[PDB]
């Protein structure tokens, strides 16, 4: 269990480092707040823009994200 | 060292006249003198700083 | 002022050797004191060749047999790692064994290079029977004591034990002033005479208490004023708190130039005012 | 501090060191108690290690006597047993005859056994490390240097064959069988003795298990009278033991004078008790959780001392559990008429003049002999050979010599008793 | 070791990830599976001061747990002070002891204040002493302090205190059980003595020398003590001045 | 166990020559588990019977066989024990005999004497009956040597006691593990696993031996040929030996160097010091072959499949695996490496998990045997299983710190240090000790049998010799062992030319020096040759967090398992004695069974901060839940704050 | 009982 | 190849020096066969020079009184069996006293030659009333060790320059078995303890020299 709540802290702190926008794109793509994945249409009525512009965002912080900075621990946790 | 501790330890038991109160106090004033340095051990300086004030 | 001196010296079966010497006049309890540390050092802290690994052909492990050898692998094992070998090359050596047919393998079936020397050319090692071939590759190394396994394909390690001095005994006698007369007796193994084993102790003994004999530029300090640099290079190091020519030399060219507006040809001119100053 | 050592000039034992580690406590603390405990430690492992003390055959010295006593305890057995043979004695007089011979002669040996260690070589390795307190007692000394004795069938029953060999000798094989009796009831003892002793110290804790010091005066004026513990004549606990961490519930004074030793409500210490116990009070009426009424516990007034600290009990010690475990701890931890009696033996040659003063009246004692029972106490006078007796007889003893009889050297005389 | 790298297992990850290098507790745990060097230095900076509480398997009395302080040893077995085994009822021949470790502060300071091994000197169901000399030491301390009337090199030498009497004996000038004369003055405890002067000398002056069995004192008249010179044994010497440099440190 | 009392497990009269007196177990078992004895047999009835010799006259007729007789025929005879001594021909000597009449003991004229026991150690076991100088010793210390002398480990190179009593060809012949020869002839062929005879005069035998088997105890069960090629042998002669067998005879332990004396503390209470030649030498080292198995089963998922393809490992870690999922046979494994790989069909490819078997932590060595079971194979597989592996794992074992080491005569104690032999005593030859033994441990445990033996050693070790001792030697003189054992020593000194051996003013002991310093100590100790064991038994157990019982969330137990250790209720009572509040309260809830505290604990020890405070304990709840399924409303309450309300019942079970 | 229920018991350093 | 440090050095108020050393690395047993190597020479081969004779104007006899001086005969031989002297010349000493009234003499008040030099000058010899005249007659020689004895009262003189040696091997492990040798020297004042360690391992040295070249 000690794993698990140090696992999300690292991830969070990656997560910091997009824009407000993307991480909360990421956060509800993946349900990370409430397990649920949520699709697309969901996030594009919740959010502002509606859907496509949401599948936009989510690669362009995944594409931060991908970057040998601002993300190296988590490769070990694979 | 070691002995000093010891010596220290006993000190404070005696003039106390309660282990348990005493022992107590030591716990308390540890945890607080962790507390505010995380910000040597906590139990060792607490018992250091209670002898050094016992003058 | 002693006069140290070989009583006599034999050589037994095994061919281990025995020496004794006489050592006189020591000083009314110094004898106890030579003869003493004399006998840790012969009994611990000397050098000595041993056998540290064996690899036999046909097994890979220490609890297996060879179809046709009397012995098992651990027994084998168990006579080579007493098997006494002096060398005289600081390296380890390989010495390859082979022999077949009804035969009792022997030390003096290993051939090591012209290095490596066996003491005792009658150390048993397996007993061969009809047919059956022992081939075997020995690694010996220099080593103090005992060493343990630490755990160079398919070689058995042995631990090892480089113990070339196996007994020494002294008693101190009254050769009345009084005096005392050492009597040291030595029972080496073969690898190295008494007499090298208590000249080799002597000398650890003289180097473990020699220590204890008698053992208990003026233009770096220049202020770079004089270094005549430009009035903006000379401002640009002071606002950088450098103050001596040691704090410049505490800088490389690449954090000379990280100054503040300290451009290549500032740098080149400190350089040349160094060189000015040499 | 600020109390000087004492130079020991003595032999230092296990007494000495466990009284030199409860002056130091008393008067420097715990933890130079602690240092000094470690110092004598380490010099006690060294010059046991630079004495060389060790053990062997010969070391385990038996007297020269033993074979000389052993002929003369078989020849009073022969006596004994030509007696029984031709009827002048039962057998029950036969049995308890041979019985007392054999306690006797292994009393003989035992002090015949330390003499000669304390006398030929006093640093004997055995006789070192059994009269020092180390490792050993003298029931051991005695069984590999001296005569195992008289043991019991594994009924209970002595048998009257003894063993007359040590461990330095080597037993037979009847010997062997007699000791391997015993042997095994012990072992089947503490095996079974465990779970009793576990069982007790459970029910022991939960009966007092809500002891607790909550209070610090009852304001009584009860307590109990603190006398020391004696067998008559002898006293077993003395009153300065029994009078260490008690608070008086009045205050005492010295019989001799006017002079107050302690007020009420006062922990003794041990300088306290031992002036007590000097001064032979005899009796201290002491506070106690017997006559404490408090709520459902004793307080501090009453219970006293913390035997672990050599304090007043702080408030809120489990003192239960503490005196649950105490009576538990030594739990685990739980041959005839031979000096329980006194033989008088005049090392004189003289007339008897005992007459007709003391009441004699005719006896067969436990043996076969015919005696003379006397219950009044009276001093025996006999002419001993210069000068007269002046022996006292006790009620109830029983005297061998009548009047009309030549006494010599070291013959017996009586036997008085010491207190179907 | 094996049994300190296990019990204080969340301590060494803690300070591994505070005062090292290491990221997560996934790579603490692997780097202590491994086996490296830090972590040993690592765990003996963690375990100093930290009270482990020992206790045998027969509970018998609250002697039977009592509070250490660890010391790093290479074994499978735990080395245990040979002074408190008559406390735990042990002796060295396969008895088993269990190791248990304080968590929270206050656990510690209680392991520490009140059941620290150092602290259980007398016996709380009698009040004697329980941390008294045994066995080995027992007979050591006899022997040095025993008379030997068979080896009394150096008898009758006269020793200007006690450390001069000490040195005499360690070269070997006086036997161990000689029986020598030590000017020391302070209070004598002399088995076997008499409190009657055995030669009482007043010398050309108002000085009398009083000779007792193991005493020599010199008196003014009328006055108070000059010397006072001890009749003893080098041993009972050394043994005296070891309880007085324990006491007096 | 719990019917069973006093009686029963004591020792009958008539156990004599039929039950050994001395061999039992200790503990709950002491006097309800015995041997037999050595002569004793067992008749069609039922009953134990044992032999006697018949006497006519005083004369002991052992020209006529042996009469046996059972416990209630010899009741009304007067029966000798075995230790009398006869004279030329068969009078007994004389004039008072001990006998048994009626289960009592008495004595006789020897004209009134029935029968006389056969031997002196008809009323002790095998076992006991190897223990020399066992007259000489108590019998509590004579029953831990002959417990502990069936603990003792097949060494490395096993060796024959100097002191042995005799029984020692007979107690290794019947264990079925020493090869003699029924044949007078010639040996043709010898090899480390075959041996082979030739009749003088007639057909082969042939005979194969055991290598590097396992026992049940784990201890290595190998057999070795003693003869060579081409050797003369006559029936009965010993051809292969055992593993605790050296040529005939038993052979449990080795004849070592020892002094009686204490060292710096190293000695205390029944601690033993020895030397490093103990470890290098090979002397008590021993193989032992540990079994690990693993089984294939099929799951509601899937079966299981063994294979290299392991999850979340690295090539670096799949070396010695034989490219089916397990390890080679040689292959040196340490902790925690795979032995056989497995895989799991889990369910939530990325679906396989991961495991496969491996050796357990504290354990290393090489791998000797790897046999497989499968259905397809033609074996009995367990029913829901589809593949059993077996793996054999064998390791040597030196004598280390935490040993228990032993001897015949019941001095058992634990190495606490192994000196440098430039540190160990030397003898005035220079020779260094073995072991240094505390002799406080001798006269108050009355084993003096012990240093008869070292003594009698030192003379064979000198006179190059092996003495064969009864028991019970001193039917044939006053002190029969002592004037043997001063007798021998004084040969040997005569023989060897050495002064120092034998001192005849301290006849047991001889002068020794300090290693450490080079000075003799004050006094002559005892020095001997000591035939001394090492004992059986991974006891270091050590744990932080693991698995839970299922009901009361409690930590498990045992070491296998890595386990906790237990805080009975002797140890709660300790705890309060001493005031402690916080220890115990720690112990109890967050360190045990509470469920949620344990988690918090843990995570504020990893992060550093301070422990909170705990809960309920899960036993707890569990016995509510529990008294509540007994049909009793018992509940937990909060009281009422104010006047005019009820108090309120507590939900702990969220 | 509060050792069964689990909380500080009511002698020496819990006791208030 | 190791290193020697002084951990420590004392200068007591009677003048008597005291040192600590740790010598490390050294190899596993070479700890103990230094310490007790040098704690031997230090103690029993070391050249000193001590008291070895007085004579008294008054007394005859070590049982003997001195009219008007507290002590008597036996308390001044004690008193100057422990006076600490180191010469600078091989050859005996002679040294007078003659304080006299009252007075508390000391070891300044001995006229020692200019090559005899008194350690500690206030060190207690005796102490005379009024019209006393203490008159002494001091002898130094040079000497080795404790000397026990069998006109000049003859004394046990103590020639040690070194009062007390002890040594204790630690273990300065770095992750095989090495040895730390801690030396603690107390020294009269006659000498420094490093100028003791020194001499001793001089002596050592040449102990050790003639069993190397030949045998
Ligand atoms: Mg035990
Ligand atoms: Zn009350």
């Amino acid at each position: 269990e000690v794993a698990k709540n140090l696992l999300r802290e690292d991830l969070e702190g990656v997560l910091s480092t997009l824009s407000p926008r993307e991480r909360d794109v990421l956060r509800l793509r993946y349900g990370l707040d409430d397990g649920r994945m949520k699709t697309l249409e969901e996030i594009g009525q919740l959010f502002n823009v509606t859907r496509e512009r949401i599948r936009q965002i989510e690669a362009k912080a995944l594409r931060k994200l991908r970057h040998p900075n601002r993300n190296s621990i988590l490769k070990e946790y694979i | 060292d070691s002995q000093d501790l010891l010596f220290k330890a006993e000190s404070l038991i005696v003039n106390s006249t309660n282990r348990y109160h005493v022992t107590l106090q030591i716990a308390r004033r540890a945890k607080q003198a962790r507390y505010e340095e995380m910000e040597i051990k906590p139990v060792l300086r607490a018992i250091l700083e209670m002898s050094d004030e016992l003058n | 002022t002693f006069q140290v001196e070989c009583v006599e010296s034999r050589t037994e079966a095994d061919q281990g050797q025995y020496g004794r010497f006489s050592i006189e006049p020591l000083a009314r309890g110094q004898g106890t004191t030579v003869g003493n540390a004399l006998r840790r050092v012969l009994l611990s802290n000397l050098e000595g060749t041993a056998v540290t690994a064996v690899r036999i052909g046909g097994v890979n492990h220490e609890f297996a047999t060879i179809p046709g050898v009397r012995e098992d692998v651990l027994d084998i094992l168990l006579n080579v790692r007493e098997l006494v070998v002096h060398a005289h090359s600081p390296q380890p050596q390989i010495g390859r064994l082979r022999v077949v047919g009804p035969a009792t393998v022997t030390a003096a079936d290993v051939d090591f290079g012209p290095e490596v020397e066996v003491i005792n050319p009658n150390h048993y090692i397996a007993s061969l029977s009809e047919g059956a071939t022992l081939e075997m590759e020995l690694k010996v190394e220099w080593g103090t004591g005992y060493r343990a396994i630490d755990r160079a394909l398919d070689f058995l390690q042995l631990d090892a034990v480089f113990m070339p001095v196996r007994r020494v005994n002294y008693s101190v006698e009254d050769a009345r002033t009084a005096i005392d007369r050492l009597v040291l007796e030595v029972w080496t193994n073969g690898s190295l005479s008494p007499q090298e084993a208590l000249s080799q102790a002597a000398s650890c003994l003289v180097a473990l208490f020699e220590p204890l004999k008698n053992v208990s530029t003026p233009e770096s300090q220049t202020p770079i004023e004089d270094l005549q640099l430009s009035v903006r290079a000379y401002n640009c190091l002071k606002r950088a708190q450098v103050n001596s020519v040691a704090d410049l030399l505490s800088y490389t060219y690449e954090d000379l130039l990280e100054i503040k507006n300290f451009g290549q040809k500032s740098a080149e001119e400190v350089v040349e005012a160094l060189e000015r100053i040499g | 501090a600020k109390s000087a050592p004492i130079f020991r000039n003595r032999v230092i034992d296990k007494k000495q060191l466990k009284k030199l580690i409860g002056w130091t406590f008393a008067h420097y603390g715990t933890a130079k108690t602690a240092v000094v405990a470690d110092d004598l430690k380490a010099l006690g492992f060294r010059y046991a290690t630079r004495a060389g003390v060790s053990i062997s055959i010969d070391d385990l010295k038996v007297p020269g006597s033993k074979a000389e006593l052993l002929e003369s305890a078989e020849k009073r057995i022969q006596e004994t047993e030509d007696r029984y043979t031709r009827g002048e004695i039962t057998e029950v007089e036969r049995f308890q005859k041979v019985i007392d011979t054999w306690a006797n002669t292994n009393d003989e040996l035992t002090d015949r056994v330390v003499k000669n260690f304390r006398e030929s070589d006093p640093l004997n390795s055995v006789y070192m490390m059994a009269f020092s307190g180390a490792r050993g007692n003298i029931s051991q000394v005695r069984q590999l240097v001296g005569m195992r004795g008289l043991m019991a069938n594994p009924q209970g029953e002595i048998i009257d064959l003894p063993i007359k060999t040590n461990f330095r000798e080597g037993l037979t094989v009847t010997e062997y069988i007699i000791s391997s009796y015993g042997a095994r009831k012990g072992l089947v003892d503490t095996a079974l003795r465990t779970a009793d002793s576990g069982y007790l110290t459970r029910r022991l804790v939960d009966v007092s298990q809500d002891v607790i010091i909550h209070e610090v005066d009852c304001g009584t004026s009860r307590g109990l009278f603190v006398e020391a513990m004696t067998d008559g004549d002898r006293i077993l606990i003395p009153i300065s033991q029994r009078l260490l961490g008690r608070v008086t519930a009045e205050a005492v004074l010295d019989p001799s004078t006017d002079e107050v030793l302690a007020e009420a409500g006062q922990d003794i210490n041990e300088d306290l008790a031992n002036r007590i116990e000097k001064a032979g009070i005899k009796k201290v009426k002491v506070r106690s959780p017997l006559t404490c009424e408090a709520a459902r516990s004793v307080c501090q007034k009453c219970y006293g001392w913390s035997l672990a600290h050599a304090q007043m009990v702080d408030m809120g010690e489990a003192v239960g559990i503490i005196a649950a475990q105490s009576i538990g701890e030594p739990g685990t931890q739980l041959v005839f008429t031979g000096e329980t009696a006194r033989l008088l033996r005049a090392p004189v040659a003289g007339t008897i003049k005992l007459g007709k003063k003391a009441r004699t009246r005719p006896y067969r004692t436990r043996h076969g002999e015919e005696a003379l029972l006397a219950e009044a106490n009276f001093d025996l006078v006999l002419e001993g050979k210069g000068r007269k007796e002046t022996f006292a007889i006790l009620q109830g003893s029983t005297i061998f010599v009548q009047d009309g009889d030549k006494v010599a050297a070291e013959a017996i005389l009586a036997e008085v008793p010491v207190s179907k | 070791r094996e049994m300190a790298i296990e019990l204080f297992q969340p301590f060494v990850i803690h300070r591994l990830i505070k005062n090292h290098s290491i990221n997560n507790i996934k790579q603490a745990k692997k780097l202590i599976q491994k086996n490296d060097p830090l972590i040993w230095d690592v765990l003996e900076e963690v375990i100093e001061g930290h009270p482990v509480m020992l206790n045998r398997a027969p509970t018998l009395h609250r002697l039977g747990i009592q509070a250490f302080e660890p010391i790093l040893v290479e074994g499978r077995a735990i080395q245990l002070h040979p002074l408190v085994c008559p406390a735990f009822n042990a002796d060295f021949d396969g008895d088993q002891m269990a190791v248990h470790v304080p968590l929270s502060i206050e656990a510690q300071a209680e392991a520490r204040m009140l059941m620290l091994a150092s602290g259980n000197i007398l016996s709380p169901a009698t009040g004697q002493p329980i941390v008294t000399p045994s066995q080995d030491m027992v007979l050591g301390c006899y022997y040095l302090t025993a008379e030997n009337p068979g080896a009394q090199k150096g008898a009758g030498r006269y020793f200007a205190n006690l450390e001069d009497a000490i040195r005499a004996f360690e070269q070997g000038s006086v036997d161990l059980h000689a029986w020598v004369w030590v000017r020391f003055d302070g209070e004598v405890e002399s088995e076997g003595e008499s409190d009657e002067p055995e030669s009482v000398v007043a010398a050309d002056d108002g000085t009398v020398t009083k000779t007792y069995r193991f005493r020599r004192i010199r008196e003014t008249e009328d006055g108070q003590r000059l010397s006072q010179y001890v009749k003893t044994t080098p041993g009972r010497i050394l043994f005296n001045n070891t309880v007085q440099t324990a006491l007096i440190h | 166990r719990e019917r069973a009392g006093f009686a029963v497990r004591d020792i009958h009269p008539s156990h004599y020559g039929r039950i050994c007196p001395i061999e039992t177990p200790e503990g709950p078992n002491a006097g309800l588990i015995g041997s037999l004895a050595t002569h004793a047999r067992v008749n069609d009835y039922g009953f134990i019977e044992t032999p006697f010799w018949r006497v006519e006259e005083g004369r002991v007729r052992k020209d006529l066989a042996p009469v046996y007789m059972t416990a209630d025929q010899e009741d009304d005879l007067r029966v000798a024990p075995g230790d009398v001594a006869t004279d030329d021909a068969g009078y007994i000597l004389g004039t008072t005999i001990p006998v048994r009449y009626r289960q009592d003991f008495t004595t006789t004229t020897p004209e009134r004497v029935d029968y006389v026991a056969l031997s002196p150690v008809q009323i002790i076991s095998v076992a006991t009956s190897l223990i020399p100088f066992l007259e000489h010793d108590d019998a509590n210390r004579a029953l831990m040597g002959s417990n502990m002398q069936r603990q003792a480990v097949p060494l490395l190179r096993p060796e024959r006691p100097l002191v042995g009593t005799g029984l020692e060809p007979q107690a290794a012949r019947d264990s079925g593990m020493v090869i003699t020869s029924p044949v007078d002839g010639t040996i043709s062929y010898v090899d480390a696993t075959h041996i082979e005879v030739t009749a003088d005069t007639g057909e082969k035998y042939g005979y194969a031996l055991q290598k590097y088997q396992r026992s049940n105890q784990d201890t290595c069960l190998n057999q070795r040929p003693i003869v060579f090629e081409g050797d003369r042998v006559q029936r009965g002669q010993v051809i292969a030996d055992g593993s605790a067998t050296e040529k005939g005879e038993l052979a449990l332990g080795q004849n070592i160097l020892v002094a009686y004396m204490p060292w710096e503390g190293y000695n205390y209470e029944d601690a033993i010091l020895i030397s490093e030649r103990l470890v290098y030498d090979d002397v008590y080292t021993s193989i032992h072959i540990e079994k690990f198995e693993i089984e294939a089963r099929q799951t509601k998922l899937g079966p299981e499949e063994i294979t290299r393809e392991i999850p979340n490992v690295g090539e670096d870690a799949l070396r010695q695996l034989d490219e089916n999922g397990i390890i080679r046979v040689g292959a040196w494994v340490e902790s925690g490496d795979i032995l056989v790989g497995k895989v799991t069909p889990k369910g939530e490819a990325r679906d396989v998990r991961d495991n496969s078997l491996r050796v357990p932590n504290g354990e290393k060595g090489r791998v000797v045997d790897v046999r497989l079971f499968t259905r397809e194979q033609g074996d009995e597989l367990p029913p829901g299983a589809n593949m059993v592996v077996r793996v054999y794992v064998a390791q040597k074992r030196k004598i280390q710190v935490g040993d228990k080491m032993a001897g015949r005569h019941g001095n058992k104690g634990i190495i606490s240090r192994i000196l440098p032999c430039e540190d160990m005593p030397y003898l005035p030859d220079g020779t260094p000790l073995d072991i240094v033994l505390n002799p406080l441990g001798v006269p108050s445990r009355m084993n003096v049998g012990q240093v008869f033996e070292c003594m009698l050693g030192w003379a064979g070790q000198l006179l190059d010799a092996r003495f064969k001792v009864t028991p019970f030697d001193e039917m044939y003189g006053a002190e029969a062992s002592r004037l043997t054992v001063n007798a021998k020593l004084s040969e040997a000194r005569e023989q060897t030319g050495q002064p120092w051996v034998f001192s005849d003013d301290e006849p047991g002991k001889i002068q020794v020096y300090d290693g450490r310093t080079g000075e003799p100590f004050d006094r002559p100790v005892t020095v001997g040759r000591a035939y001394m064991l090492k004992l059986v038994h991974d006891k270091i157990h050590a744990r932080s967090t693991g698995p839970y019982s299922l009901v009361t969330q409690q930590p498990l137990g045992g070491k296998a398992q890595q386990g906790g250790q237990r805080f009975g209720e002797m140890e709660v009572w300790a705890l309060e004695a001493y005031g402690a509040a916080y220890i115990l309260q720690e112990l109890l809830t967050v360190k045990s069974d509470d469920m949620q505290g344990r988690n918090e604990a843990l995570n504020a020890i990893v992060k550093g901060k301070a422990i909170p405070r705990p809960g309920t304990p899960e036993s707890f709840k569990v016995l509510m839940r529990e008294l509540q399924s007994l049909c009793l409303d018992i509940a937990v309450y909060k009281a009422s704050t104010e006047d005019y309300e009820e108090d309120k019942e507590v939900d702990l079970m969220a | 009982e509060n050792v069964i229920i689990g909380r500080l018991i009511p002698a020496g350093t819990g006791f208030k």
